């Protein structure tokens, strides 16, 4: 009784009890992939990555950096804001590679889709500038 | 009425002469456009006072925020992109999109056109694909990352 | 699906892609003609001209590396075709066998752009298409007399093996070994009369790892293997012989089903039971 | 050393249909053959494992082979639903239950063997990610 | 030979009902543990009715192999009540285990 309040899962599972779950989850994820399927995939994968972390680099290499910019007053807060609502950004952003402005995943696709120009004023056109 | 004159004087002043009290009539506005939550109004004015204070020349003469962020690549450990599929200046490869496995690509804005990198995971997927997945999820895609994006 | 007088002359292969939106149909013709099969409408797309002899096969590349096809012909080049905004064009030249390439296959997406060359000397090539900087090809002699056919092993996990049918009455598997930096010898297998015509490797993996080797002396043997290093157990598809020769061998993407190829114009579908008897599953014609 | 050309073959593609061409001009045909096949995409745009309670997946799937004439794999996913039956309130002994050798996991390991003589590899992977989106 | 498998169909039934009370009647005291065993039982009938009406291993959503399993995990945990009814119900059906280990339970109960 004491054991089964100390535990959160509702299974124990362990390797021993599925040997073989790793082979057949990747096999039936590029099954979904041969299929226009392709978040099925990412979610079974996810499934099966959580469980073997829980036992136990394609999308690795680039860091987004913050520009150390010596600053002394506001603008060290204004650094890391939105350039469209100036809030402070910290997941899911855009960045343009000719002007080094952020921005959130919500404010871009809402900003795009009415305007040129970054809205921080710079002059630089973003849609056909940011590689 | 300050609405009125940020709107006046952002046709003459940054373009002609630095006076006081243009800057407070303008950041004033700014800060009533965000306080109604109207950040597209803001964002077109701050366009159309950027598109005034060009000179005959045209030297923008507005104040601009500085730059912020730039992406690394952790190989040679330099900008990806100057102000392809592989890094400029060492040829390691680009990460994928974990969705379509499409990597980044580096040389009227659709979707999938950019990758909507996360800040704390440094993880990135096509926005549309961002979208699509994030919608239904709250959990990044890539095998081995618990970082709620959006 | 119905495409009539798609060559002028003959027909070698018609590979469709990973999504099965597009087919690359190559023949004796020098041509390879691209056809967008989505629905029953197969409406043309191109008509490819780089070889200078007969096109054996091709083989999509994975999308993940883009629009790439590969093909093989009996010149000896390997010609690699890539479609940029609509526009197909050759990218790359794999000239290194002094006869008739054979086989071309690309590795499992997991491996990198890996392409297996296999050519009628004996000879096969493992190249790889990386960027502007080519690597060099590593060669081996698979086979003493030809190799008409090379598959490869799939990635079951996040060794790379590959399957070598020879002309010398031999199957050959090879095995990557890091220390030597190429592929050596893991098992040789002998159960054909004839030329080995078409080897095959089956795509999914329960149980057991299903082979589908084809030669001349019509006849097909189904190579099965329970572990990870183990013997392989040699078993018939036919108590009796096939009318004709054996071409190729092509197993299904999910569930052991496999589609042979007779000299006869007509492809035979086969089903394994439960028991272990390979019963009939189907049969196209013309 | 090059061999007989050959004039006729097959490509596979992921929904069962045989595209096999042929010899005498050329003919190039399409066959459906899905029925051969175990595994179907029918399915996994109707399968869910993530997005409801461990029981939910599987009465989902139950209900999603039940409308495709899947008799044995929706008694089995029932039988599963069956035993992923939780409540709101918390008593000790479903968790005994549920870690008990002789439930479950018993379940779980003859569906695999059965499964695998079947040769059912979307049935195996849906009864994995089931049976670890069930251990939360 | 009919009135053998309407006889069968018709105590297919009232098993379905009795498995039915049984678990409501686990789920009036709130214990899921045996009300999902009872549900397992009755689902299992009801599979066997409707291979009566339309009318290598087992599979382990079998019948008789599912309800000897479960007896099997009763009779090892110590639930007396679970393998008795089940050897009331279900043993002249599906024979579970022999005759002197069933009598010998209804003995000991
Ligand atoms: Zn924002
Ligand atoms: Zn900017
Ligand atoms: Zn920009
Ligand atoms: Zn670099
Ligand atoms: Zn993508
Ligand atoms: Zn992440
Ligand atoms: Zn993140």
């Amino acid at each position: 009784i004491i054991e089964a309040y100390e535990q959160e899962d509702l299974l124990h599972l362990e390797v021993s009890d599925i040997p073989k779950f790793q082979t057949y989850i990747y096999q039936y994820s590029k099954l979904l992939f041969r299929w226009g399927l392709p978040l099925e995939r990412v979610k079974i994968l996810k499934v099966s990555t959580d469980f073997r972390s829980s036992y136990s680099s394609p999308y690795n290499g680039v860091l987004t950096h913050w520009i150390e910019n010596n600053e002394f007053g506001e603008e060290k807060f204004l650094a890391r804001n939105c350039n469209y609502c100036d809030l402070r950004v910290t997941r899911s952003s855009f960045i343009c590679g000719n002007c080094q402005h952020v921005l959130h995943s919500s404010c871009a696709r809402i900003w795009w889709e009415i305007g040129d120009e970054c809205p921080s004023g710079c002059g630089c056109n973003c849609p056909e500038m940011f590689d | 009425d300050v609405q009125s004159a940020a709107l006046i004087s952002i046709f003459g002043s940054p373009r002609y002469f630095r006076d006081q009290r243009v800057d407070e009539w303008i950041q004033t506005y700014r800060d009533m456009l965000k306080s109604w939550e109207l950040f597209s109004m803001r964002a077109r004015f701050d366009v159309l006072r950027s598109k005034l204070s060009r000179t005959k020349t045209g030297v923008l003469t507005a104040d601009i925020k500085p730059r912020q962020i730039y992406i690394q690549c952790q190989n040679c450990k330099q900008n990806i992109n100057t102000p392809k599929y592989c890094c400029p200046h060492c040829g390691s490869s680009f990460p994928r999109c974990a969705i379509c496995l499409m990597p980044l690509g580096t040389s009227k804005l659709k979707l999938n056109e950019w990758f909507s990198f996360c800040l704390s995971c440094n993880h990135g997927m096509h926005a549309g694909h961002a979208e699509e997945w994030f919608d239904r999820h709250n959990v990044c895609p890539t095998p081995g990352c618990t970082c709620q994006c959006n | 699906v119905v495409i009539a007088n798609a060559h002028n002359e003959l027909i070698h292969d018609a590979v469709l892609d990973y999504y099965g939106k597009r087919l690359a149909t190559c023949s004796s013709d020098k041509t390879i003609k691209i056809f967008e099969v989505e629905g029953e409408t197969h409406k043309l797309i191109d008509t490819l001209t780089g070889h200078e002899g007969p096109v054996w096969r091709v083989d999509w590349a994975h999308p993940k590396f883009g629009t790439i096809l590969a093909s093989c012909s009996y010149d000896g080049k390997v010609l690699i075709w890539k479609e940029e905004n609509g526009r197909w064009s050759q990218i790359a030249v794999h000239a290194v066998h002094s006869a008739s390439v054979n086989s071309v296959q690309w590795a499992p997406h997991e491996y990198g752009p890996l392409l297996l060359v296999a050519s009628s000397d004996g000879k096969v090539s493992v190249v790889e298409f990386k960027e502007n900087g080519t690597t060099s090809p590593i060669i081996i002699d698979a086979h003493a007399i030809g190799v008409n056919s090379a598959s490869w092993a799939p990635a079951t996990i996040e060794s790379r093996k590959f399957v070598t049918g020879g002309a010398d009455n031999l199957v050959k598997i090879w095995k990557y070994n890091s220390d030597a930096q190429t592929y050596v010898l893991e098992s040789t297998l002998e159960g054909h009369s004839d030329w080995v015509r078409d080897v095959a490797w089956s795509p999914t993996v329960l149980l057991r790892s299903y082979l589908a080797s084809v030669s001349q002396d019509r006849t097909c043997i189904i190579w099965t293997q329970d572990n990870e290093q183990g013997p392989w157990k040699k078993t018939l598809l036919k108590e009796e012989k096939f009318p004709d020769v054996l071409w190729r061998a092509s197993w299904s993407l999910s569930g052991n089903v496999l589609a042979l190829s007779g000299g006869d114009n007509k492809v035979t579908l086969w089903k394994e039971n439960l028991e272990g008897k390979w019963e009939p599953a189907g049969e196209v014609h013309q | 050393t090059t061999p007989v050309p050959n004039g006729c073959g097959s490509c596979w593609t992921a929904t069962g249909e045989l595209f096999c061409f042929f010899a005498n001009k050329n003919l190039v045909i399409s066959k459906n053959f899905s029925s051969l096949l175990s595994d179907r995409k029918e399915l996994a745009l109707e399968y869910l494992f993530m997005d409801a309670t461990p029981e939910g997946f599987a009465r989902n799937n139950a209900l999603v082979a039940e409308k495709f004439d899947l008799d044995e794999i929706s008694h089995c996913w029932q039988i599963l639903s069956d035993m992923l039956i939780d409540q709101s309130d918390y008593d000790p002994y479903t968790t005994i239950w549920n870690n008990h050798p002789m439930g479950i996991k018993w379940f779980i390991k003859e569906a695999i063997v059965y499964f695998e003589r079947q040769q059912n590899l979307q049935m195996l992977a849906m009864l994995c990610c089931v049976i670890l989106s069930a251990r939360r | 030979v009919e009135a053998e498998l309407q006889e069968k169909i018709q105590t297919l039934v009232d098993l379905i009902s009795i498995a039915t009370h049984n678990a409501s009647v686990y789920l009036s005291i709130d214990d899921l543990t045996n009300f999902k065993i009872w549900i397992l039982i009755r689902d299992s009938l009801l599979w066997d009715l409707k291979w009566m009406t339309s009318s290598i291993a087992d599979p382990p959503w079998d019948t008789k192999k599912l309800i000897k399993q479960l007896y099997n995990q009763a009779t090892e945990t110590g639930n007396v009540v679970l393998t008795v009814n089940i050897l009331f119900l279900f043993q002249t059906i599906y024979q579970i285990t022999e005759i002197d280990i069933a009598k010998d339970a209804i003995a000991h109960f």
